[PDB]
Parts: structure tokens; sequence; C-alpha cells
RNA sequence: AUAGGUUUGGUCCUAGCCUUUCUAUUAGCUCUUAGUAAGAUUACACAUGCAAGCAUCCCCGUUCCAGUGAGUUCACCCUCUAAAUCACCACGAUCAAAAGGGACAAGCAUCAAGCACGCAGCAAUGCAGCUCAAAACGCUUAGCCUAGCCACACCCCCACGGGAAACAGCAGUGAUUAACCUUUAGCAAUAAACGAAAGUUUAACUAAGCUAUACUAACCCCAGGGUUGGUCAAUUUCGUGCCAGCCACCGCGGUCACACGAUUAACCCAAGUCAAUAGAAGCCGGCGUAAAGAGUGUUUUAGAUCAAAUAAAGCUAAAAAAAUAGACUACGAAAGUGGCUUUAACAUAUCUGAACACACAAUAGCUAAGACCCAAACUGGGAUUAGAUACCCCACUAUGCUUAGCAACAGUUAAAUCAACAAAACUGCUCGCCAGAACACUACGAGCCACAGCUUAAAACUCAAA
RNA sequence: AGUCGUAAAGUGUACUGGAAAGUGCACUU
């Protein structure tokens, strides 16, 4: 097989200019507000999410007006607030902002989240930072917006199986002998319901690529 | 032949067959170049109506034209199909009646 | 490199689409055979650099335009087909 | 193949070609309806319109599906082990790359050598090795092993770069070919993408359009196509007269043509028919005379069971080459060896196996020198009828001389021995050879020659014989 | 084709300039 050099040579070259050619927060997460479209790649927003891009703050377009890039401050969502009615926040403990935006209102943050007044152990990065949804908690406010008192979160343990699964079960029981009358139940209380609006892991997601 | 000569030589090995004249396929189109007539071999005698033609292929060959009477000129497009035309000597094709220029033969 | 200056070619009269009518010749690299069309008389523009000279001749090889295949796509090409060895 | 026709004055054998059967494409002529299946000749060029979105922004997808068959042992099995899915804490399962081992198309030896193709050592370096007539190396051909798989995605194998401006996605078009489907609808079903989801998108797909290409079922009325000398089912009358014309093979036509043209009638199949083309379809048969087996011995990786010679020295008798013995039949591998003496000396405890290894042997034809008694083609001379003798006689060359060169082996006679003719048939085992005439014909050319002569070929092509 | 006329011996090879075939060398019955 004569080797093929050039597809080598072509990979490295790509290789080369992608890592020389990584855009940064401020050209990716750009906004045409007039037309709601990305210049970076023309692609227009969804519908539903064109009033928050024109009334919402980004994250960062709030912690570049605070000493420290606000680290220590309570950021919430607007979609957080509409949904749920218990306290969800996260507590800022690292900001690295985008240091070529003219505004300083691109970046990337971490901190601890409180989701619905469960607080998690450890910081972790926080995605839709460039999403037009966050708050900022006034400090004379903190108090009154933490203020959570966990309710009794008594759920189901176990249910019924499917019929037919139910039916095999018994029958598979009763061929080996056993006469036992108790119902067979399927276990649940170890599958914990996430809402779909939980933060997901911001470390594992993908980037857009530069073109 | 022996057994191991058998498996030296291996299974009988056909000669591809020989392609015809008109190369392994069903008809070829043609331009007549000139019509003429050709005498059979003897124990016949006659003479039989035939014409040169130049194939889509590029070889030019001579077809014989069956049928009492036939109004072929000089470039005219005519369909040629196989068959030995069997008392003229080297004549392999045939010109197809009611195709292109060449019509079917007039009724008596 | 010297540039290449032109020198105009006139052909003769084509003498079929298998013999060729001329063999220009640049120099010592190789040469071009031509066949017009019948009765075709053909204007030609070699171009050769300065310092060399260009000759039109009558051809080496007159027939070899026969060897060759057939056309490839839309390409002026010929498939090329390998002569036979001595 | 359950076979058939065709070589001859006739019989038998051998052998080619063709017929009968089943498919596919195309063409002629002819075609009513319904359901289903399938559907450019071209990796040639393409106008136009569509074929990828989804989603509260991030991401994800557009790497799939769909297409083609250009190139071509990347596909399969085992080992190891990424990415992906689910466990989602991984234990690990599933799926499957890269890598290591194995396997994996056809033709041509007129492709026989390849030319670094190997090993050992931590390395330095050392060894000289590796593949191959059991087919290496090379050229040509082709998508394949089809629940599908492989390869490609305009070209430069690749695609940074360049040529250059891309339907081998759907519909459609140009050119080309014997080959020729709508520039329909819908995401209602399934599949895919995205979404938490209601859902959205999709020329995948689904449902339609066209086409006797096929299958199935019809049809009250409505049938065509071919054939009719034999193979092979089936002709009346005229017309024509070796002309016109016809045939798959053999063949018919010259005044009574079942073979051509028309007409009548019959036969076969039938919404078809059947002209051309291409496939399906074939070596366990033979080698004295038909195509095919001897010059001798040895060896050779394997396979099988069948474990009076010759060379040297001397010597000679009758008239250099050897009468009698020899009515002998020995020696030697063969060719060959038969005067006497002496000296060396006559391989091998199974068989088959060489173009390519070593020894011999014979047969042509030329080349160098050498001898020359005798004979002697050619070449001269003499004698002879009434085209003498072609033929007798003389002389003398090439040459005759001498060097050096260019079916096997073992067992059987039991059986119907037994196409014939030879030479009574047989088995087993191995090697070589054979798949019409055709060891045909032919000089495109090549060499020598140097304008006009000589030497040197296969294949096509044709035929139904030989 | 008639329309036309008539009833010792061999095989090879070489040379042949008195070649309707001859001679030379080797073979066969
Ligand atoms: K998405
Ligand atoms: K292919
Ligand atoms: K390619
Ligand atoms: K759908
Ligand atoms: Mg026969
Ligand atoms: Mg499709
Ligand atoms: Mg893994
Ligand atoms: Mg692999
Ligand atoms: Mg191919
Ligand atoms: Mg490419
Ligand atoms: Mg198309
Ligand atoms: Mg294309
Ligand atoms: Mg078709
Ligand atoms: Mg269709
Ligand atoms: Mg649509
Ligand atoms: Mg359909
Ligand atoms: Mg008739
Ligand atoms: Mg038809
Ligand atoms: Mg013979
Ligand atoms: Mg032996
Ligand atoms: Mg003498
Ligand atoms: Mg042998
Ligand atoms: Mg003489
Ligand atoms: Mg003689």
């Amino acid at each position: 097989v004569r080797p093929r050099l050039i597809a080598e040579l072509a990979r490295r070259v790509r290789a080369l200019r992608e890592q020389l050619n990584r855009p940064r927060d401020s050209q990716l997460y750009a906004v045409d507000y007039e037309t709601l479209t990305r210049p970076f790649s023309g692609r227009r927003l969804p519908v539903r999410a064109w009033a928050d891009v024109r009334r919402e703050s980004r994250l960062l377009q709030l912690l570049g007006r605070l000493p420290l890039f606000g680290l220590g401050r309570l950021v919430t969502r607007k979609s957080w607030l509409w949904q749920h009615d218990e306290p969800c926040y996260w507590r800022l403990t690292r900001v690295r902002p985008d240091y070529t935006a003219q505004n300083l209102d691109h970046g990337k943050a971490w901190g601890i989240l409180t989701f619905k007044g469960k607080t998690e152990s450890e910081a972790r990065e926080i995605e839709h930072v460039m999403y037009h949804d966050w708050r900022l908690v006034p400090k004379h406010e903190e108090e009154a917006f933490t203020a959570f008192t966990p309710a009794p979160e008594d759920s189901l343990a176990s249910v019924p199986y499917p019929p037919l699964l139910r039916a095999m079960i018994i029958a598979e029981r009763q061929k080996n002998g056993d006469t036992s009358t108790e119902e067979p139940m399927l276990n649940v209380q170890r599958i914990r319901m996430e809402p779909w609006d939980y933060p997901a892991k911001q470390e594992d997601k993908g980037r857009a690529k530069g073109t | 032949a022996t057994l191991n000569q058998m498996h030296r030589l291996g299974p009988p090995k056909r000669p591809p067959r020989k392609l015809g004249p008109t190369e392994g396929r069903p008809q070829l189109k043609g331009v007549v170049l000139c019509t003429f007539t050709r005498k059979p071999k003897k124990p016949n005698s006659a003479n039989r109506k035939c014409c040169r033609v130049r194939l889509s292929t590029g070889r030019e060959a001579v077809c014989f034209i069956p049928g009492e009477g036939h109004t072929l000129q000089e470039h005219q497009i005519v369909l040629v199909e196989g068959g030995r035309t069997q008392d003229l000597p080297g004549v392999k094709l045939t010109v197809v009646r009611g195709k292109y220029d060449c019509g079917h033969v007039q009724k008596k | 490199f010297p540039p290449l200056v032109a020198e105009d070619i006139m052909l003769k009269e084509g003498l079929g689409a298998s013999e060729a009518v001329a063999d220009i010749k640049f120099s010592s690299a190789g040469w071009v055979s031509v066949t017009p069309n019948f009765k075709d008389r053909l204007h030609l523009r070699g171009y050769t650099p300065e310092g060399t000279v260009l000759t039109v001749r009558p051809p080496l090889l007159p027939y070899i335009v026969n060897i060759k295949g057939q056309r490839i796509k839309k390409s002026v090409a010929y498939k090329t087909k390998k002569p036979p060895s001595l």
C-alpha cells in the first residue's frame, strides 16, 4: 500500500490551524439584537428566547460591574424564578472573564449550586453563562432570598410491576415452589427524578469550532 | 490423467468465447456507404443484394439486405443484426427490415 | 530564465485524422505532432525561451495519433495506451 | 441429455458444427382490464427546483440515510484494546476502531528468477541470510463470499495545496448506445435528527404516475405472431423458372416447386409471438494406425507398495583388418564388441520420478588447418547413332579419412477376449502428452542485402467438415 | 466444360552445362 503522506500532512496542518484560531467568547456568543442573529455564524436564535435576549443580562454583564468580579455573591436566573418557588442560585467562587471583550461581559464562572433549596457539596463550572437570563441578588436581600425550610420530601418508595411482568414473576415463584402472597414491587427510591432544568456539567459540554 | 496430474492441472478452463460481427451485441446501428450485389458460392446461382456499412463501433462490414426489393441509398441509417447468409462467404450481418430508413418489403 | 518568445506557424493541408502534418519540436525537450482535419489549414503560435529555437519538421512518427484511447470525461485528453515494446 | 441431424458408392469408428429445453436484453409485427414486482447503455456533461434541522441562546445533528461499481484480497476468525450505549459510582456487559496472528478472485511461465526481500543481541554490533517451478516477482481482467458487505464521493491514489467550478441524492435534461419511467403528493405509517415534552424536519420512506420486462387473476363481445422438405407438429391452387428469392444444419429454385411470392388450409404458442445477441448447459475421456508415449545410464524434493564389455602396452598368420570356430547368441546402459599375450577392469539388496544436473551416443549442415594409396558427384578429353551410350575409356576435383570446433514398474490369464486393421486381451501404480480442418495459409514487418533479390511467421479469417 | 482431342526395382540426400532425367554416397525388399 503506497503510504498516503498528503493525508497526514493535511491532518497536521488542519490541527495546527484549529489550535491557532480558537475563537473567543466575545466572538462566539455575540448577538445582533435587531435581527437576533449570531454574527459569528449567521444563525438565528430560537423564537422562545427572543424576548429574554432583549430584556435579561448575561452573567458577566453583571459581574464586570462588581469588585473582584463578584466572588461570593449570589446570582439567580429568570427562568428559575418563573419556574420554581424555592430559591435557586449559584454562589460564585471563581470567575475568569474574556479580557478581549470591550465591556468584559463574556467569560467563565464557577460556583456552588443551590437548586430548589438543596445545596451541593463542591464547586463546579456554571453552564449557560452566555445566556441572557441572569439576575444579581442584592446584598440587603440575600437573607430573605435564601430563606428556605426543607419540606418533607416523602415520595413513593416502590411501584407495582407492569401487569405482564408481575404475572411472569409470580409464575416463576410458583413454579419454583414458593407460595408467597406478597406482591412483587419495583424499587424507585434509588431513582431520583432530576428536573429537566437542573444545571448540567459545563465541564463535559462542547464548544463551537472556529470557522 | 492420474489423480495427481488432475490435481496439478486443476479444473478444465474453457477458453473465452469468440465475439462475432456484432461484438456480442443484439443489433448495431450503421451508415450505408454503398449498395451492390454479390454472387453465391456454387451449388447455387443468384445476385444477392448487399451493402457496405460503417457500424457505430467504427468498423466497416458487408451486410445482406433480405426481401425482394430495397430502396437503400448512400448515407442512410440502418439497423443490422446477426445471422450468417449461408451462401455468401464472409457476410455475417443482416439488415433489419422496418427500422430507420430500411422499410418493410412491399406487399407482392 | 529567459522569456518565451513567440513564432507564428502555418500548417499544410490536413492529411486526414491518422497522419501527422508537422512535428513542432521544442529543441531537446520533445515535440508535438499535429493532425488537422481534411483540407483544414491551421494557424498556430509556438512559444519557446528566447535563447533557444523552435523547429517545425515533417513528422518523425506520423502515425502516432492512432495509438491512443477514448476521451476521458469532457477533458480534451485521451486515455494513454502503452506502445508495443522493442 | 432418454437424445437427434449432418462426412461415404456403402459399413463401422472418431471428431467438429447445429437442433430440441430454460432465462435475460434489444429489434420487427401485434396488444384489452386489474393487482404486484422490477426498471438510463455510459465513474460522459448538466439548465432548473428541492433532498437538514432542532432548540429559551449553550450544545447536538448535517460523519447518518440516499447513490455508484471507477479502483480493488482493507470485508471473515482469534488476540489485544480505544471511541460509543447502559450500568451512568465502576465491577463489567453490548458494540466496534487502530494494532499483532491466520484465511481470502480469475487468466498468462511467450512474466523464472525477486534484489534486501532475513535472523541474533539491552545496545554497540555480528551472522548472510529471506521468497520461489508445491509458481515467488510481474502483466492483464473483475466489485464481492448478497438478511448484506467492500470501495468511491469531479480530477491530481491522498487533498495542506492545485486543476477547476462538480446530481455516481430525488425529479428532469443534453450527448451517446441496440438499450430511453413523473422536473407527483405527504410526513398519515416506520426509520433518522433535535427537544423535558406537546411536537418540528426529512426527495429516507409511504402512497400515487409511466413501461407487455416478469408474475398472478380475469375478460359478455374482441387475436396476434411464427411455422408447414427432414431433424420437427402442420399445404391446396396458381405466379416465377438457377431469376426473383429462401434456410438454425442438411439444403430448395433449370415448366408437376408440399422448401421462393401470393392464396387456401393446417400446426405451435398466445396478449403475446420469436429474429438477433448473451448466458445456463461439458473433461475421472484418451495417446500403434484418427490429436496425443521410445537415444542410453546415473542422480534428484517427492510419490507408490512392487521393499566376442572397456582402456593401455607389446606381438602376429595367411592376404592396414582379422577367413575357420560362429549351426555359437555371450558381454555392454545404448550406440556397439568376435586375431594372440599381459596388466588394470565389468556401479548398485524395492520401484516411479530431469526441458532445467553429470556422463555418454548418434544424425544432419558448415568452419579451421592436415594426409591423399584408392574410389569418385562435378569438370575436361577419346570412341561411338544418324537427336550416337544418359550407360564404354582416360584424367582429376568436392567428398569418402584425420583431428580441433560450431512409455516405465509389479502382478493376471480369469472373464463377454474381441468397432475394424495391426501386435491375444488385462488390471494396479506413477510420469509426460492430447482436447476440429490447422505441424493450415499469410511477410504487417525483421536480418542479409543495397533496387530487386534471398531467409525468416503466428494469429485472425473461412468452412462443415477434416 | 464441351458445338475439346484421342487406343533388379525403389527411397532419401548432393551435384548436374550434352538433364524427356544422369551420376555419386547411404539405406529398403
Ligand atoms: K439541538
Ligand atoms: K467496481
Ligand atoms: K478517487
Ligand atoms: K413521519
Ligand atoms: Mg455428431
Ligand atoms: Mg432514493
Ligand atoms: Mg470504553
Ligand atoms: Mg481492525
Ligand atoms: Mg472494473
Ligand atoms: Mg478523492
Ligand atoms: Mg438523477
Ligand atoms: Mg458526476
Ligand atoms: Mg430497457
Ligand atoms: Mg419509478
Ligand atoms: Mg416536500
Ligand atoms: Mg410504485
Ligand atoms: Mg411459400
Ligand atoms: Mg416484443
Ligand atoms: Mg498420431
Ligand atoms: Mg529411476
Ligand atoms: Mg582415380
Ligand atoms: Mg516416464
Ligand atoms: Mg551428369
Ligand atoms: Mg539418386
